[PDB]
């Protein structure tokens, strides 16, 4: 059958950024809620 | 830069080469402190000395491959006796491309900014030649 | 009107609804505990509102025709596999607690709905604010991975903060040995493979966590086994409660305006429910849901918006 | 916020933009937009968390900063030829000062940095204020100014915008930072027709707002401010991932779409006046938003990503948002391009 | 063009509101009445060309272009109602309305007087195809095959705007009827080479020359079949279409501007031949024939004689039906075994007797037998080269040899030998199957009979 | 009766549908008119 | 007995253009530097 | 130009290096932009006074008035942020 995305492939597009670097290894996805902790 | 921009086109092709030279050079340094001082604002230097390091790294970078290319194209012009020929400055350009590949230590670098910096020199040229313009003066 | 904005501009405010009576009150306890038999009595004897504890097919009662859908349009949770096979490597036992959190939650938006909706008061048999007992029991039991813990407690962060806690916890005390010896006279072949361990972790839960948490903000009255069958006794207490503590003190009509803007709308209550985290208990390939969903859409009434269905007697759908 | 205070407070928003358009005395213009910043700040407050004050902060700085500059070249203005007018400076230094203020307003590059940060940190609606009306007064003041800008500046912005907005967009998965950034491309194409025909800035500008307008729209709709969130949309509205698509390509200047028109035509005036290379530079750096834009089709539309358990249970609500204009929308976003010379009423 | 163009948008509503078991049915019924009715465009005349409106006309060139277009459309619904048969309704009529969408822009691209409005319609081909890879492919990588073909297209079709533009200035008018008047010669410039380039490398990549190809396997491996058969049959043939009429403007910049290219197409059509002896990839072994074909193409039109134009309709016409077939038959082997792997299914004529013979004449008329109008196209393009340069006949000669090599090793591998033994679902070809590759090669080998209606407006 | 909920939509909305169907006609004649003055104006002016 | 390269030259120049620190001061740093380099070196003051 | 235009002129570009130039509190950026707007204020009146146009005599007190409504705003925005961390460093400003 006709092969659709499985985990591995949605996961790139879940990252902080699309290209990751040494520059950018600390950065997170942002809160889903867009609400940090106090 | 108009001001050094208009020494480099009034000397004329295969002569004086070190004027020549001077000018790409000059054009080249400015580049490059251009690039540093952005790099330095938005990636800060962890110390004030790699700052100094790194601004003359950038600048003598783009000052060596703006020297090359002015010495490249115009010995070229001189030796083959073939002033406004944009060949010239495809063999400058690659030049120039080849010092950006030794300074990075890359081969592809080289390979691409041969190819990159060549052809974008040799358009200059015909721009020259042709007149074409970059940023043209409203007419209609 | 339905409800907004406009609604709210031409006197639609809460404060003006909602009275002494108006109280959120929520019934909790270990399993047969008798939770249920005193939610009732606590309703019907200070004329709240019922709401049944939220099953697997809660969301199902308040849709469609109300009567429950085929299990594949749940996933297939299952409580009676959750107590044949607690370690099924199909992922069961979290599909279920991710799905009954959020059955909960869904009923929780309801139930706080209808409070400022109407101003009648609502008993709930447990809520997302208990609803964490069953995952801590299910965790220390190695039913569940950490992974699904670490995914419940993302839900739970992004969800509980945009509601009011309840104003009243009733907490119904029954020790594991008498609960077990209730399940046994029930009689439920599953959930008499329930072992006490499993029952012990609920409690501690219970006692460590949750009831300490609530009293800082809730008014929270417990009660025994012989003490919960005094339904009079429990409902003088409720009206003798002070409501001293709480953000309820805090609320207004204009932070009641945000609230019921909220509650109302099911698809921002459920939105991080779903939030893209693929943990493999959850997450469903694109084949089967895609299959699935067609299948929903051609079960009766559910293929067009409501009131857009021909198959179930709608009519005028060329002038609506 | 009050409902009655929220319209009070965009009628405020409008108003301000509305001065800056109608007024013929510099002071108004620098009123009007100072009057727009007041009642623009609570909005993006208006969900109280740390992102929102810090784009809040980060908003009100550049933009007062933009609003001093802007009164200092009306100043220089008035000295060197005594009058208040809105129309051509006097000063050279005045233009560029303006010129400056006004790109740190639409947050052209290298003035940029502000926009994909403050987006990020606001609500979906209020970045479709901020991408869209406030776009208004600024282009409504380059408008009027133009005979008086320096052309290599105003090139120089319009060619680093382009640029910027473009490698920007590559690196993104955060959909108000993807809209950000593709603002300010589609900012340089404004500003580098600006010079020949101003016509074509404002064609540019009304389908560069309604194909934003719709983005945002659809996004609000779904409450997805990711590209993973966003590949949820095909298992709950199979007709939103469609709509999306065809924006997308829209906004990516595709033919026969209508975001092709107003690049298509600013290419025609730029080489009626012999501008060849410029115009083609812009239109390639342009297949930069054309890859993230089909990165986005293909996550949402034109594959199928894995779901999840809960979302079953979202299949049993309908949306309640209002989505206003929509539909409307949507088509003027895709089936303007047979209507182009419709582009005479702009002049 | 209306007669055409109306009728075709009603398929739209047609397919839409069918009975649930009948789109397919009445969706290639109708479309067939289209194709039908696209005969009346062979009202010719001898000097003038067949102007309808201020919008669109039709000469020799067009017209059987127009008629291979709605011919392939029914054979499209046909060869893809098999592999779409568990799709569900919406997303079938979906399918059909792509297809439909890419006949009206292709019908209206051939026949636009004006080159933009040609331009528009030329790129406006790109959505429904991309769509149609993208979305109705089976592996992972026809994501990537649609940006290369994609991004390959707008590499070249943004430069061709901005000479459109600039012609209009310089002219006044981009209407082809105009140009044939008001064309002025290029003279020798670095201005007019790169207006030569602009014009002309757009057409290049989608015929394509040889070094601009990789998009084409790439696309063809990823397609469904229906893609496959519009992009070998008539999305190449756009850019043969454009370079016909285009190269009006650009003389006589053409004599030495042509070299390159001429030479990147006399010798990537022996590199494409030798590669299909290796390819293993049965739908890749196809893409790479058709470069070696439309590199033929390319030199024709690039030379501009009488004889290389005629020569040049005829190939074009004459490639489109046979790869299209070669894609069916290699498609209905696939529906059966699940792979393209040339060696995997071999001794195929002891199994399916007739649908041998469906191969055999295939691969007959790709080899350009005599007389085959694809002997004719090429035997014109090889007469006039040779007037061109006589030592272009031994390339010309040596790929022939290379070409017959080629299509008899694609029927000796698959048809000829001894049968795999373990694959035991080699079903009885269907009706469906048969009528498919017969309504590619019936007509084909019919008009050997009556050639002069594919050889042009230079007959 | 299936809903268990009455839906919003259970019933047209008669005003809405009222106002929707009087803005239209009143549209379309407001637009015819606009086109007969225009044409008669038109006329008189260039003397037709 | 290219594609990639193009691709992975706007892959870089991306992340050169967003791995940024999000801090005002080196912002507003960079606005000084544009505003000394368009009067120093381009003349855009005249 | 007279005298005074040099040292008002160079008052505005030292406070708006000032501002392009923060060190670490909000505050003294804050600072460095009602600065600006004095040296706006002092060059308006001047040019305004000195040329003896009458009706502009206005336009300086409303300068002063929306900018120090500007101002109002902006100390409010740096309280909330002092109430998120405690202090005004706009290094605390990096979430975005
Ligand atoms: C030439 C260039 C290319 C063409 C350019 C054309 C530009 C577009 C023209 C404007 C199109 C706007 C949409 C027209 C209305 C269609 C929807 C409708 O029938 O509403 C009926 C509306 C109620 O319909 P509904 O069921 O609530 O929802 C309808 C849409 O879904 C509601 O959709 P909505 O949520 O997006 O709201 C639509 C409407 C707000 O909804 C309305 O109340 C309808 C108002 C439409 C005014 C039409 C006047 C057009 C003539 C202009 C002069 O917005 C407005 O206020 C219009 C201003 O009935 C009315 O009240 C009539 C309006 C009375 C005044
Ligand atoms: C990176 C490549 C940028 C181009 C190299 C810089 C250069 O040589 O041009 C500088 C340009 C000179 O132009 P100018 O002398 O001022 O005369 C106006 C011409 N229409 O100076 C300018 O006025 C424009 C500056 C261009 C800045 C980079 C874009
Ligand atoms: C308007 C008139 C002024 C014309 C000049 C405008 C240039 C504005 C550039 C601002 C955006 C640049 C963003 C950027 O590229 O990031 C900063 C960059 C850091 O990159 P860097 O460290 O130098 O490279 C090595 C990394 N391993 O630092 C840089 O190198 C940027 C240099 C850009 C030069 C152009
Ligand atoms: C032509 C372009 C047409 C533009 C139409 C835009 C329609 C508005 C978007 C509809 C989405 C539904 C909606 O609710 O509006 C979004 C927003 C309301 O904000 P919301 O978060 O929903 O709730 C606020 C209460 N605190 O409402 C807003 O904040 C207003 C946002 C739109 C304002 C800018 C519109 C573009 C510029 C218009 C001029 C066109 C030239
Ligand atoms: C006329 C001059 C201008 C010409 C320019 C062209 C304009 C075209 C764009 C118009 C504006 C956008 C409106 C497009 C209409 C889309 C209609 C459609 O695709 O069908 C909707 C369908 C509904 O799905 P569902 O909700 O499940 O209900 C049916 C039960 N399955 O949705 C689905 O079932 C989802 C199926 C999965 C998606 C498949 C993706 C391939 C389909 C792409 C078709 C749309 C192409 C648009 C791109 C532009 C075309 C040139
Ligand atoms: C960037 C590369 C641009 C090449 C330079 C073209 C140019 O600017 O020439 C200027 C000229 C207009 O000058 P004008 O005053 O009108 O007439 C007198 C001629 N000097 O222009 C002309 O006369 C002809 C303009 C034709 C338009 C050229 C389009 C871009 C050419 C570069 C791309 C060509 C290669 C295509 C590669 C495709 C890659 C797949
Ligand atoms: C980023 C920091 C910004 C700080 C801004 C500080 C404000 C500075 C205001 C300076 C205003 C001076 O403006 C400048 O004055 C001189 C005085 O004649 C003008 O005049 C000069 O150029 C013109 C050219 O035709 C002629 O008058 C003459 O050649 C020369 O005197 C300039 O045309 C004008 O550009
Ligand atoms: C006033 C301005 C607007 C003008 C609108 C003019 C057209 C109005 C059409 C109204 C009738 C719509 O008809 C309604 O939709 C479709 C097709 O019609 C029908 O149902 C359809 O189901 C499937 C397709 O999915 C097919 O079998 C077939 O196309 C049809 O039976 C419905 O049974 C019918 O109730
Ligand atoms: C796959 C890509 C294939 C690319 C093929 C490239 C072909 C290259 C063709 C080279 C010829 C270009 O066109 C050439 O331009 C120059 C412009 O200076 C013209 O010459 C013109 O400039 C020169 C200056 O050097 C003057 O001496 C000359 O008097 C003037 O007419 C030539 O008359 C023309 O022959
Ligand atoms: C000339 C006009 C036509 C050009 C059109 C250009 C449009 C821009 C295309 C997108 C550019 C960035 O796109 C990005 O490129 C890089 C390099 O290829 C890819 O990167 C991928 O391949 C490279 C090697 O090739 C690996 O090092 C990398 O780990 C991998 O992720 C990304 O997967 C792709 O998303
Ligand atoms: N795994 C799991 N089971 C749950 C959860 N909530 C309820 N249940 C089960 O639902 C069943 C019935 O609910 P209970 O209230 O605990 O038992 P009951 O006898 O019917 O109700 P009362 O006696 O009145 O208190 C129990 O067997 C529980 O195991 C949950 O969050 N997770
Ligand atoms: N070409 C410019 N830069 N400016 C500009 N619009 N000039 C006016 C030329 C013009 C063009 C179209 C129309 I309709 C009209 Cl009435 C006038
Ligand atoms: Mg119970």
């Amino acid at each position: 059958r006709q092969w659709q995305p499985d985990v591995e492939w949605a996961e790139q597009y879940g990252g902080a950024v699309m290209y990751p670097t040494k520059e950018t290894a600390h950065w997170k996805p942002p809160p889903w809620n867009d609400v940090d902790p106090p | 830069a108009k001001t050094v921009l208009r020494q480099y086109w009034d000397i004329p092709e295969g002569t004086e080469c070190h004027r020549k030279t001077y000018a790409t050079t000059s054009i080249g340094g400015a580049a490059g402190l251009v690039v540093s001082a952005y790099s330095v604002a938005l990636k800060t230097p962890t110390s004030f000395l790699e700052g100094v390091a790194r601004t003359g790294r950038y600048t003598f970078t783009a000052a060596a491959i703006g020297a090359i290319f002015g010495l490249t194209s115009c010995i070229s012009a001189q030796v083959r006796e073939k002033p406004d020929d944009p060949l010239n400055y495809l063999i400058g350009g690659c030049a120039g491309g080849l010092i950006l590949g030794a300074r990075t230590r890359s081969y592809g670098i080289g390979a691409a900014a041969c190819a990159y910096m060549g052809l974008t020199a040799a358009l200059v040229k015909m721009g020259q030649l042709e007149g074409w313009q970059v940023f043209a003066e409203p007419k209609v | 009107l339905q409800y907004g904005p406009l609604a709210y501009i031409l006197g639609e405010k809460a404060t003006k609804k909602m009275t002494e009576k108006s109280k959120l009150i929520t019934v909790d306890g270990n399993i047969c505990s008798g939770k249920s038999k005193l939610a009732k009595e606590i309703a019907e004897k200070l004329g709240l509102k019922h709401f049944p504890e939220a099953g697997i097919h809660y969301v199902d009662s308040t849709t469609g025709d109300g009567k429950p859908l085929p299990v594949q349009f749940s996933g297939n949770c299952s409580l009676e596999k959750f107590y044949d096979d607690p370690k099924s490597n199909d992922g069961n036992s979290y599909r279920l607690q991710a799905w009954l959190y959020a059955s909960r939650l869904l009923q929780y938006a309801d139930a706080l709905e209808h409070l400022l909706s109407t101003g009648q008061g609502v008993v709930l048999e447990r809520s997302i604010y208990s609803d964490f007992v069953f995952l801590e029991a299910m965790y220390r039991q190695g039913f569940i991975r950490k992974q699904c813990v670490d995914h419940y407690n993302q839900v739970k962060k992004v969800t509980i903060c945009e509601y009011l806690p309840p104003h009243v916890v009733v907490y119904v005390d029954v020790p594991v040995p008498e609960v077990q010896s209730r399940i046994q006279k029930k009689g439920n072949p599953h959930e008499m493979k329930i072992t006490s361990a499993y029952l012990q972790d609920i409690e501690n839960a219970y006692k460590g966590t949750f009831l300490p948490e609530m009293s800082e903000k809730c008014e929270v009255l417990q009660y025994s086994a012989w003490e919960a069958q005094d339904a009079e006794k429990v409902v003088e207490d409720i009206e003798y409660l002070k409501y001293d503590k709480g953000p309820w003190l805090d609320q207004n009509d204009r932070k009641l305006h945000k609230l019921r803007m909220l509650v109302q709308d099911k698809l921002e209550v459920l939105n991080y429910t779903s939030i893209p985290v693929f943990l493999p208990e959850v997450t469903v390939g694109a084949h089967q849901s895609d299959q699935v969903f067609q299948e929903f859409t051609e079960l009766p009434g559910r293929k067009y918006r409501a009131g857009y269905n021909e198959d179930v007697g709608d009519k005028w759908i060329w002038l609506k | 916020m009050n409902p009655i205070i929220f319209i009070i407070i965009l009628l405020t928003i409008m108003l301000g933009t509305i001065i800056v358009m109608i007024s013929s005395h510099w002071l108004l213009v620098w009123i009007g937009f100072e009057m727009n910043m007041l009642a623009i700040i609570p909005i993006m407050m208006k969900n109280h968390n740390p992102r929102a004050t810090e784009a809040s902060t980060k908003y009100f700085l550049t933009q007062s900063t933009a609003s001093m500059l802007l009164m200092m070249a009306v100043i220089i203005n008035l000295m060197f030829s005594g009058q208040w007018t809105v129309m051509k400076l006097f000063n050279p230094m005045a233009s560029m000062l303006m010129t400056m203020a006004l790109a740190m307003k639409l947050g052209m590059a290298p003035f940029h940095f502000w926009v994909p940060e403050v987006t990020q940190g606001i609500p979906l609606s209020s970045g479709l204020i901020l991408l869209t009306w406030q776009k208004l007064a600024p282009m409504s003041v380059l408008y009027q100014i133009f005979p008086s800008i320096n052309l290599n500046l105003i090139l120089t912005l319009s060619v680093l915008s382009i640029l910027i907005g473009g490698w920007g967009g590559l690196n993104q998965t955060q959909l108000r930072k993807i809209m950000a950034y593709s603002s300010i491309a589609h900012m340089g194409w404004m500003t580098a027709v600006l010079p020949y025909n101003p016509t074509m800035t404002l064609l540019n500008l009304i389908i560069y707002i309604i194909m934003t307008s719709t983005m945002f729209t659809m996004f609000m709709a779904n409450s997805t401010t990711t590209t993973l969130s966003l590949s949820h949309t095909w298992n709950k509205t199979p007709i939103m991932t469609v709509l999306i698509l065809a924006t997308l390509l829209s906004m990516g200047g595709l033919p026969p779409l209508s975001g092709f028109m107003p690049k298509w035509m600013i290419i025609q005036e730029m080489t009626k006046n012999n501008s060849i290379i410029l115009p083609t530079f812009m239109a390639i750096t342009a297949l930069l938003n054309l890859y993230f834009y089909m990165r986005l089709t293909y996550s949402t539309t034109l594959t199928m990503f894995p779901s999840t358990n809960n979302m079953k249970m979202k299949w049993q609500f309908p949306l309640m948002k209002k989505m206003t204009f929509l539909p409307t929308m949507v088509v003027l976003s895709t089936m303007m391009l047979p209507l182009t010379p419709m582009l005479s009423v702009l002049e | 063009m209306l007669k055409y163009i109306i009728p075709t948008i009603m398929l739209m509503p047609l397919t839409w509101l069918s009975k649930n078991n009948m789109i397919w049915v009445n969706s290639t019924a109708h479309s067939l009445l289209i194709s039908f009715t696209s005969l009346l465009l062979m009202n010719q005349f001898g000097d003038n060309s067949l102007n309808f409106s201020l919008l669109f006309f039709s000469d020799s060139l067009s017209t059987p272009l127009l008629i291979l277009t709605m011919w392939l459309l029914p054979l499209m619904l046909m060869a893809s109602q098999h592999h779409l048969s568990k799709e569900n309704l919406t997303r079938k009529k979906l399918f059909i309305t792509m297809l439909i969408s890419l006949q009206l822009f292709l019908i209206m691209t051939f026949t636009a007087m004006e080159l933009i409005l040609f331009y528009i319609l030329f790129e406006a081909t790109l959505v429904p195809t991309l769509i149609i890879i993208t979305r109705w492919g089976n592996q992972t990588e026809r994501l990537n095959a649609g940006l290369y073909f994609l991004f390959y297209t707008l590499a070249g079709s943004l430069p061709l705007l901005v000479a459109l533009i600039y012609i209009q200035n310089t002219v006044g008018s981009l209407n082809f009827l105009m140009l044939q008047y008001w064309v002025q010669p290029v003279h020798n410039s670095w201005s007019n080479v790169f207006m030569w380039l602009a014009c002309m490398m757009a057409f290049m990549v989608k015929m394509p020359l040889y070094g601009l190809h990789l998009w084409l396997p790439k696309a063809h491996v990823e397609a469904p079949i229906a893609g496959s058969m519009v992009l070998a049959a008539v999305l190449l043939k756009l850019g043969g279409y454009g370079m016909l009429r285009i190269t009006l403007i650009l003389n006589p910049m053409t004599d030495f501007m042509a070299y390159p290219f001429i030479m990147l197409s006399l010798w990537g059509m022996i590199m494409t031949s030798s590669i299909c002896l290796r390819q293993t990839d049965l739908k890749s072994l196809i893409a790479y024939s058709s470069v070696s074909h439309m590199a033929l193409v390319i030199v024709a039109i690039l030379i501009q004689t009488p004889w290389s134009y005629m020569g040049a309709t005829a190939l074009m016409i004459a490639h489109g039906l046979t790869s299209s077939m070669l894609f069916c038959l290699a498609n209905s082997n696939y529906e059966r075994i699940h792979s393209r792997t040339m060696i995997l299914a071999r001794g195929l004529q002891t199994l399916l007797p007739l649908m041998a013979t469906w191969w055999l004449l295939a691969s007959l008329t790709n080899l350009a037998l005599p007389p085959t109008i694809n002997l004719i196209g090429e035997l014109f393009v090889v007469m006039s080269t040779f007037s061109w340069s006589n030592i272009t006949i031994i390339l010309m000669g040596v790929n022939m040899v290379i070409t017959a090599l080629y299509s008899l090793y694609m029927l000796i591998m698959t048809q000829r030998g001894k049968y795999t033994y373990h694959i035991n679902n080699i079903s009885p070809s269907f009706t469906r199957e048969n009528a498919l590759m017969s309504l590619h090669i019936l007509p084909l080998l019919l008009l050997t009979l009556n050639p002069k209606i594919i050889l042009g407006p230079l007959y | 009766k299936f809903y268990i909920q009455e839906p919003p939509h259970g019933s047209p909305n008669w005003l809405k549908v009222g106002l929707t169907l009087g803005t239209s006609v009143f549209l379309w004649i407001y637009l015819i008119k606009q086109h007969n003055e225009d044409v008669l104006e038109y006329k008189r002016r260039n003397g037709l | 007995k290219l594609p990639k390269t193009i691709s992975l030259a706007q892959m870089k120049a991306s992340t050169l253009v967003t791995n940024q620190k999000g801090l005002i001061k080196l912002y507003f740093l960079s606005f000084l530097i544009t505003i000394l380099i368009s009067m120093i070196l381009f003349n855009f003051h005249e | 130009m007279s005298m005074v235009y040099m040292n008002i002129m160079m008052a505005f570009t030292v406070s708006l290096v000032g501002l392009l130039m923060y060190r670490s509190h909000l505050m003294s950026s804050l600072l460095c932009l009602e600065g600006m707007m004095l040296s706006l204020f002092v060059m308006a009146a001047l040019t305004i006074l000195n040329s003896h146009f009458t009706l502009a005599s206005m336009m300086p007190i409303i300068l002063l008035v929306f900018a120090a409504c500007e101002a109002a705003l902006g100390l409010s925005l740096l309280v909330m942020v002092s109430n998120t961390y405690g202090t005004d460093y706009v290094q605390n400003l990096n979430l975005l």
